[PDB]
């Protein structure tokens, strides 16, 4: 199947969450570049193309891959509205 | 053609958020900016 | 561009459909959480 999916459902208490955790955080992991990733060099996805392993361009994939090293939190509230829609933008390049 | 109440559109999960343990420095960016004098 | 999807407006099976009722002399009002009504057609049908 895909990787590790049924420790990945034991990170979160339904379902769905998983579904919400994964794609919000593909959605940062593929909006600013991938520069925010909590996931090391040598620990990163790669594919097999041309004879040369370049790193997949499958976001959903990645965010996967990094929840299951625990480097994430997830929860209902963590931080208020636009006033994160800022914080990644100034330690992660927003452009 | 709204959203379902449902799965991932059941108001139960919706809010969840997602956050780095850099990032989880956000809190201390507006930690160090109060008292004054 | 390579940017992710953007949500979506609403489809003309509904806008369509409000006006089919309108036409029928049936006010019918999107109303947001406190009561005050959402502007489905984004301007345009608004007046003045």
């Amino acid at each position: 199947a895909e990787p590790g999916i049924d420790k990945l459902f034991g990170m979160v208490d339904s379902k769905y969450r998983l579904t919400v955790v994964v794609a919000k955080r593909a959605q940062q992991l593929l909006r600013h570049g991938f520069k925010n990733t909590v996931l090391e060099p040598e620990e990163r996805p790669k594919m097999q193309t041309l004879e040369g392993l370049f790193d997949d361009p499958n976001a959903e994939t990645w965010a996967m891959k990094e929840l299951l090293t625990g480097r994430l939190v997830f929860g209902e509230n963590l931080v208020p509205e636009d006033r994160l829609q800022k914080e990644m933008e100034r330690i992660y390049p927003g452009e | 053609g709204r959203l379902i109440p449902a799965g991932t559109g059941s108001d139960f999960v919706r809010f969840t958020q997602v956050v780095d343990q850099k990032t989880l420095k956000a809190i201390e960016e507006a930690r160090k900016e109060a008292v004054e004098a | 561009k390579g940017e992710d999807v953007p949500e979506p407006s609403v489809p003309e099976s509904f806008r369509v459909l409000v006006k089919e009722l309108q036409a029928l002399a049936l006010d019918v009002q999107t109303l947001d959480e406190k009561d005050n009504p959402v502007d489905i057609f984004e301007g345009l049908a608004s007046k003045r």
